[PDB]
């Protein structure tokens, strides 16, 4: 689970800050968006659901706070909770 | 008489000051703002919150040197009748400003006042303060953020629980999540208190109608749980005398009033212990501040030995009248030994290790009704 949010944030990051993405980087998240439904079953699962399963749906909040005008400072916190998960 | 011709000449002293730039004429209107405090202390009754309302415009400018501030912010904590409750806007705006800028700045002078500003406005009121303490958020939570490379971050966030004592609808933002960051990087003494202080505002809110401002803090509860016994599932890192200061202010919270485990929480905090401690053996060295609560003897023995285990349990007594406890010693250890044969009767012959699984069917009954739980004490 924690491998594949690795490349998942460099790229909806760098599309975003170097390509001028706009709505492929929602479509580059929404497999990552469609994952957390299932639910921890195990161990692991729930080592994860411990340690960092706190801000990923309350991040879509914060995505629910920029489709309707696109401010920054509805967004910076996504993007702080990202850089400091990406570090851990 | 006397008043409103005083008050006149520190309004005209305000707006020489004002009107002034002040390169070198900053001592003469430091002293002059010190005679106005001392006017303002020896008599706060005239004219009117028009001087009030110029002393609080006038301060932005004072804070340049910004030692003429700290004279300045005096005097604001000792006429404050009613002025903070009339017009809090005037203020908040510039006294968070300063009060956030001074752990940059390194002034004694520029952090003294802004926490007895804080006092004051701690002690006059707090319904009327929630703009205040809503406006200075940010530097209550910078000196949380960032205590690694400041000496005087952790001056004031041990001020700021003081100032939340009632915590009902003050922020209800960033208080609950910031109070469990500074409590797992503190010592054990300085820790005990405020967990302690966060579990009574918790039991206060509770118990008044804002239950439900403090019904999602459990987690907040478990993630200290889990910082010393669940941090080591994924991959064992130590911060050991991190944990062990974790461990023991979890315990000083669990044995103080042991409100918020019963009864949903703890049977969840147990079976994470055991968990942990059949998972390895570096995490499994954390129950004996689980056993240091009630049944303390943990450091009689140190790994080492066996043999020396019965020594240490017989030495751990006094012992001047321990007739009843030689036994029970006696009996432990011949327990210890049936123990050590169903490990050693690995893996065909496990019904000693069942029997020693299932051991506490007899003792729940006695417990219940008698209420006695020595020889489980002592197994």
């Amino acid at each position: 689970w924690h491998e594949m949010w690795h490349e998942g944030l460099e790229e909806a990051s760098r599309l975003y800050f170097g390509e001028r993405n706009v709505k492929g980087m929602f479509e580059v998240l929404e497999p990552l968006h469609a994952m957390m439904e299932r639910g921890p079953q195990t161990l692991k699962e729930t080592s994860f659901n411990q340690a960092y399963g706190r801000d990923l749906m309350e991040a879509q909040e914060w995505c629910r706070k920029y489709m309707k005008s696109g401010n920054v400072k509805d967004l910076t916190q996504a993007w702080d909770l990202y850089y400091h998960v990406f570090r851990r | 008489c006397e008043l409103a011709l005083q008050n006149p000449e520190v309004v005209a002293l305000r707006g020489g000051l004002n009107t002034i730039l002040k390169n070198v004429i900053d001592c003469q209107l430091s002293r002059i703002n010190e005679a106005l405090i001392t006017t303002i202390l020896h008599l706060l009754n005239h004219p009117k919150t028009r001087q009030y309302v110029r002393a609080d415009v006038e301060l932005e400018r004072i804070l340049a040197p910004y030692t003429d501030f700290h004279y300045r912010h005096s005097p604001d904590t000792a006429e404050g009748q009613l002025k903070e409750d009339r017009e809090a806007r005037f203020l908040a705006s510039k006294m968070g400003i300063i009060a956030t800028f001074r752990s940059w700045a390194g002034i004694i002078n520029l952090c003294k006042p802004g926490n007895s500003g804080i006092q004051s406005l701690i002690g006059v009121l707090c319904i009327p303060n929630m703009e205040i303490r809503r406006g200075l958020l940010e530097v209550l939570y910078d000196i949380f953020r960032l205590p690694l490379p400041v000496v005087t971050e952790e001056f004031i966030e041990a001020l700021l629980s003081v100032d939340p004592g009632r915590f009902q609808d003050s922020w209800r933002l960033s208080d609950g999540f910031v109070a469990a960051e500074a409590k797992t990087i503190l010592p054990h003494r300085a820790r005990s208190r405020p967990d302690l202080m966060d579990n009574y505002l918790a039991l206060i809110l509770s118990a008044f109608i804002r239950n439900g401002l403090l019904e999602g803090l459990v987690e907040v509860i478990t993630n200290s749980d889990d910082h010393i016994s669940v941090r080591a599932t994924i991959l064992l890192g130590e911060l050991l005398h991190m944990a062990n200061t974790i461990l023991p202010h979890s315990h000083s919270h669990h044995l103080h009033c042991l409100p918020t485990l019963m009864n949903m929480a703890a049977s969840f905090d147990i079976p994470k212990e055991k968990r942990l401690r059949a998972s390895a053996a570096l995490n499994c060295l954390k129950r004996f501040h689980e056993m240091k609560k009630r049944g303390p003897k943990p450091y009689s023995l140190h790994l080492d030995h066996i043999i020396q285990k019965a020594i240490a349990t017989h030495q751990k007594r006094d012992q001047y009248l321990r007739v009843q406890k030689d036994i029970f010693i006696l009996k432990d250890t011949e327990e210890a030994l049936l123990i050590n044969l169903r490990d050693s009767q690995v893996l065909q012959h496990k019904e000693n290790l069942e029997w020693n699984w299932n051991l506490i069917g007899t003792i729940l009954k006695w417990p219940n009704v008698n209420l006695r739980n020595y020889k489980d004490e002592q197994l």
